């Protein structure tokens, strides 16, 4: 995504949302029941000396259900939690089991 | 298309509307590498397809002008004024009698 | 991560 006029590159999505569009000015947050965890998606870093960004790596395009006996609650987050004793979650992407 | 999760079910219950389940591993229509079908898990539709009919034993291919961008889409999302999908390759899977 | 199809993100 990218969000500021006269850019050289565009910014990768951080984990917790996700751009499944072309072109947006703003990144999608991930909803309850799902989550994005890239771990490699970085922003690029100027070269001070010719002032040319080289590093990016973009973040996720969709968001990812929580599995089968797990669940998430909030939005913006990278991991599904199991929820404990006495509940369960026999679907996929459940914001609360 | 059927499944049962706990022992002793009196019938087969049926896959939810956004999930499918196949004959097996062998002759399952798109499905990942690691997934395992053994009667007791619905799967979700992958990206691309979708399905809104109960008990199927594959997903549906998403038409030229539609596209589906989440996971276990009961239908598909509408292309927008000012955008298009146009993939020739799209088919239903056709079944043998 | 189980019925997720088309796999995704580690948790
Ligand atoms: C590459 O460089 C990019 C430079 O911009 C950079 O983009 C920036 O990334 C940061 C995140 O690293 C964006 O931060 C923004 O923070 C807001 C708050 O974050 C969390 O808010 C919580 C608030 O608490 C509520 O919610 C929690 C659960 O989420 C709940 O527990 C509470 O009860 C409350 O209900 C707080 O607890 C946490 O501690 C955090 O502070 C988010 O809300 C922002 O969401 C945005 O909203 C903006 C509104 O205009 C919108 O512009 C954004 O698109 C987005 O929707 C956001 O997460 C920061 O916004 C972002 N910069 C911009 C301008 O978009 C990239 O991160 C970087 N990439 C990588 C991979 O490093
Ligand atoms: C694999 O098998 C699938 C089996 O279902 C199959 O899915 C079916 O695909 C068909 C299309 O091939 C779906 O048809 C539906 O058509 C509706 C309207 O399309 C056009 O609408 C015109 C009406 O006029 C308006 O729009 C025109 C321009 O579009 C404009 O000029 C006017 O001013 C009006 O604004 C009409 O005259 C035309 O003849 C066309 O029919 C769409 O609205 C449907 O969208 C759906 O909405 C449903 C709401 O409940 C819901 O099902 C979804 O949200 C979906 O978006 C749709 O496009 C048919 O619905 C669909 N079946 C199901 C059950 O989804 C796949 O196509 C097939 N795949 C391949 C690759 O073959």
């Amino acid at each position: 995504f990218n969000d500021e006029f006269s850019q050289p590159v565009c910014k990768a999505c951080w984990s917790g949302s996700f751009a499944s569009k072309r072109g947006l000015p703003t990144c999608e947050i991930a909803q309850p029941g799902t989550f994005t965890n890239v771990a490699a998606a970085a922003n690029a870093t100027f070269n001070t000396a010719t002032l040319i960004p080289t590093g990016l790596v973009k973040g996720a395009q969709a968001p990812t259900p929580c599995g089968m006996g797990y669940f998430q609650s909030s939005a913006e987050t990278t991991t599904c939690t199991a929820c404990a004793v006495g509940t369960y979650a026999d679907q996929a992407g459940l914001a609360a089991c | 298309g059927y499944y049962t999760d706990v022992d002793g079910l009196p019938i087969q219950l049926p896959c939810k509307p956004g999930t499918f389940m196949p004959f097996d591993t062998a002759t399952a229509n798109l499905l990942d590498t690691g997934l395992t079908v053994d009667g007791t898990q619905c799967y979700t539709c992958q990206t691309g397809t979708f399905n809104d009919e109960f008990s199927q034993p594959v997903c549906k291919a998403c038409w030229s002008g539609s596209f589906a961008s989440k996971r276990g889409l009961p239908t598909c999302e509408i292309a927008q004024p000012g955008t298009f999908t146009n993939v020739a390759a799209a088919a239903n899977a056709t079944f043998n009698t | 991560g189980g019925g997720v199809n088309q796999n995704g993100d580690p948790v």
